[PDB]
């Protein structure tokens, strides 16, 4: 799964920045 | 320079398309394409294999 | 084939050597470092046979070969047979003759100055190379990876180094190395192999077990609980083909082999893992600087490519640092290639012309001379 | 001649037969083997076709 | 393969979530 | 018996001239045989495990 | 087969009588692919049998000795050897070596010299080394007409290449060392 | 016959299988791991005739029986013939039962897992043993010298294990476990014995070559010189008579049969020898361990029986090893039947009488219990 | 000679026990 070897890399970045956005976003006060 | 990166992402995602479509569609139309050829090659080979079967039992009743 | 004095790029390891040029972002073909010798007589006369094989001639010709390895622990040992891979690396395959291009070699922070010495008269002395770099493994890490800053861990065949970089300044006192490799992870798996009634004791069977371990090895997320499971039942099995249509089973020993970088102590080393190395580095760096080493753990060398060390390696990291601070590791597809495409990223940066060792100050000076204009 | 006749009489039915079991496990070779053949690449191939769609998510 | 599609829908939601929630929390704070 | 020789010589060579194209024919039968396998295998087997660990996403 | 003729009213044991056998052990016997139903059939009718003629004008007619007799190369016992038969010690030659040398030992199992002309042996030592071997491993015996002459062949192609003139040992060398020199310097 | 619970010590090996009661300082009764079976069709009638004849039966009837050993470079995998040689043991030798006594059996280090649980469903479920204990041969071979620190050279018919132990632990990562032993000498000795005209195939072939090795051949401390005389004068041949009458006179086949211990290549075999085995075993040990462990190379087991291997041994490591330091084989005449000695001080020790499996532990769990309460 | 294997052994070891305490004893300097 060459098409999801990528799309994982991604989604699991992008979530993972788009959530470390999130918790930032609140946490910063 | 956030232009290139744009360019390339175009470029990669028109080819993604492109590729998604050739690299199923290359490879559906060379393989099903060759299995029908050789499906029926196969078949004409064992047609032809028990064509020459009988053949050599009849020359060896001759 | 070249149309300019490219520099040659080579990361020569314990285990394999990885090739290509400077200026790309990928080797161009990969060797092992091996050179293999026949342990028979010839009885037939006119089939040829080499005195030695290298590379992957080494191995595919092994069945009566014995397959030496000339780096050990990051060091060259034997560079008479580095000289053989070395033609064979940069001239037959990638086909460039170091005699009209420089070239980049490379070294762990602390990495014994014979070794740099040795890598500077050899390709000056055999090869005639115009100029040459030794570079630092961390350095080429940090570049391909695009940071300036982190722990980076070079988790090879060889010694694992574990040097924390700051602002692309060293902070030589909280380098943690440790001798504990991927060449002890192998031995390792040799002998719990031979506990399941498939010894491995020949250099054959050393390059079989070597070929489990790349494709049916892991570290787990959870090593306790995954041998719980795999050490109770066939479900967590996996096998692997032998080369004479043989097969073999393995159960959690095909976690418990990569888990010897978590606990040491399988195979008598006297040290906490691979995580509490990276820990201790940042820990000892000053109060400012460990919250970037916090987020940047970088992954480099073999081993890195585990399945569950990217998420094992945050997590035990989180669990030793404190709270509120944001672990993170570095960890793309792209991980550990980045020691070699550092070093065509150095090789070919404008701010690093200068730093070219040249075929002038070398014969003046001799070989010594790279201990002075290196780093 | 009789006894080379016979021998090689033999040998071409063995051989003959030899020539008509191997195209007879040749064939019950090739035949298995195609249907092997044709469908090893066919469930590999339209597992990979559907890949490329199991993919679109 | 329902892992594939299961997770890719759901990480890609984590995703726009967190996103959607780094620019609220982010307008809050 | 001469002439009846030299046609079972030439049954007997000319199968086992045949024969030994049905031999090779086996031999790249079985090459053929095992790529299909061996394919098939590491296309089954490389979607097995990459869908087994390749489950997040 | 000369005790086994003996049990069928024809016992073998002067010169001419073994020198008789030989050749009747040459022109008849085979070895087939399977021993037990060959001899199932053998022993129960004429239709197996083949008629030997003895210099004399008289002849010999033969069943399943035809086939006993080669069979020892598989059953050994047959002579009161100690012995599995030739497929054990094959499969024991290619089994003992390396396993990255067992796929090409495998792959190239050689006949030469006498006995490899026995009808079904070539098959049969493939199919017996295949029953001990592993699965997926391809097991191949090479035998070419060419059959026990491969050894004069080989003679051939090896005194007179010219990487091998080095290796003959002159008369010189062996005056000096004596005939024992023959386990120096051939190999 | 005996008046106390005293357990039952055996080594049931490849070659010898040797026996007595925990307590002794010998085994009672020593003979070979055989079984043997008729490979003749019987004639006359009334004749008795067992369908397999067991030990000194079955040598003893040995003119038409093929010769089997259970037991295969120190595991058992054939275990029906090992019941027999077990009851014929225990029953009519030491005229014990394991019914009414614990019983004690011994494996290398690194022996497959699959021979400790066999041993031990066998013992509980077809001898209703009380209790069962696998040892450690390496273990047993420091009992019966004296040492909590050395490197148990166990070179007998099997495997030789080669461990370093320090203060009574195992140092496992430096285990190298080497497929080279006495099986093999009797196997080419019959080869080159061949090549003097006295082809030797069979097993009573086989049991003869033994019989030659056992009490003509030696090492040396000097291979090369004693070859150049052994290979031009019969000052240094040896006869051996044959049980047929047949005389055969063996010359430097008499040494370099048992030299392939230090030059295994001679079997076809990749291996430096026992005396690198013994050295790298150390030298892969920590300084502090090394000092003591080269002072304590301890022999055990079969073929450390022969002139010169003490001082072979040593010379070699001796070479190989720094100098200041003092290089030691111990070589105690209990040689070859130690590991039984061994057996018998563990059995006996106050602290070895709560290591026992017993005979309810094992039903609940069945013979894989071995694996978790021996070691 | 039962006598001189064992004699041999004590005499071998006493030797050698005897000169590896001489060559300490100087050798600890």
């Amino acid at each position: 799964m060459d098409a999801i070897k990528k799309k994982m890399q991604m989604l699991k970045l992008d979530k993972e920045n788009a959530l470390d956005r999130a918790e930032q976003a609140e946490a910063d006060k | 320079f956030d232009d290139i990166h744009r360019k390339r992402m175009e470029k990669d995602l028109n080819e993604l398309q492109a590729l998604i479509e050739a690299h199923f569609e290359n490879r559906k139309k060379e393989e099903e394409e060759l299995v029908s050829l050789k499906d029926r090659i196969e078949r004409r080979r064992a047609e032809r294999a028990e064509q020459q079967r009988i053949r050599n039992e009849r020359e060896k009743e001759r | 084939d070249e149309d300019e004095t490219t520099a040659l790029v080579c990361d020569n390891g314990s285990g394999l050597v990885k090739a290509g040029f400077a200026g790309d972002d990928a080797p161009r073909a990969v060797f092992p470092s091996i050179v293999g010798r026949p342990r028979h007589q010839g009885v037939m006369v006119g089939m040829g046979q080499k005195d030695s094989y290298v590379g992957d001639e080494a191995q595919s010709k092994r069945g009566i070969l014995t397959l030496k390895y000339p780096i050990e622990h990051g060091i060259i040992t034997n560079w008479d047979d580095m000289e053989k891979i070395w033609h064979h690396t940069f001239y037959n395959e990638l086909r460039v003759a170091p005699e009209e291009h420089p070239t980049l070699l490379t070294e762990a922070p602390l990495n014994p100055k014979a070794n740099r010495e040795k890598m500077t008269q050899i390709m000056f002395e055999t090869f005639n190379v115009p100029a040459m770099y030794v570079a630092i493994q961390a350095v080429l890490s940090l570049y391909a990876s695009g940071r300036t800053t982190g722990i980076v861990l070079d988790s090879g065949d060889g010694v694992t180094h574990n040097v924390p970089i700051y602002e692309g300044y060293a902070l030589p006192h909280a380098i943690m190395r440790l001798d504990l490799a991927g060449r002890d992870l192998t031995d390792y798996l040799m002998k719990i192999l031979t506990e399941r009634g498939y010894s491995f004791v020949t250099t054959a069977e050393r390059e079989i077990v070597r070929d489990i371990k790349e494709k049916l090895c892991y570290v787990a997320l959870d090593f306790e609980n995954e041998m719980a499971t795999a050490a109770s039942s066939s479900s967590l099995e996996k096998s692997y083909e032998l080369p004479d249509g043989q097969v073999i089973t393995i159960g959690n020993e095909r976690f418990r082999c990569p888990e010897t970088l978590f606990q040491p102590s399988f195979i008598g080393m006297e040290s906490a893992g691979i995580h509490e190395t990276t820990y201790n580095s940042i820990m000892k760096c000053d109060i400012d600087i460990r919250k970037d080493l916090y987020a940047n753990n970088v992954m480099s060398g073999g081993t890195t490519m585990y399945p569950g060390i990217a998420d094992r390696m945050q997590k035990e990291i989180t669990a030793l640092a404190p709270s509120t601070m944001k672990i993170k590791i570095i960890a793309p597809p792209e991980r550990k290639y980045s020691v070699w495409i550092g070093g065509s990223i150095l090789a070919s940066l404008s701010t690093f012309q200068q730093m070219w060792i040249t075929k002038q100050e070398y014969d003046e000076a001799g070989p010594s001379i790279v201990h002075r204009k290196c780093f | 001649l009789s006894d080379k006749l016979k021998e090689a009489e033999t040998r071409a039915e063995f051989a003959e037969r030899s020539v008509t079991k191997l195209e007879k496990s040749i064939d019950d070779l090739e035949d298995e083997l195609y249907a092997q053949k044709l469908k090893y690449k066919a469930i590999s191939e339209e597992l990979d076709h559907a890949l490329n769609d199991m993919t679109s998510i």
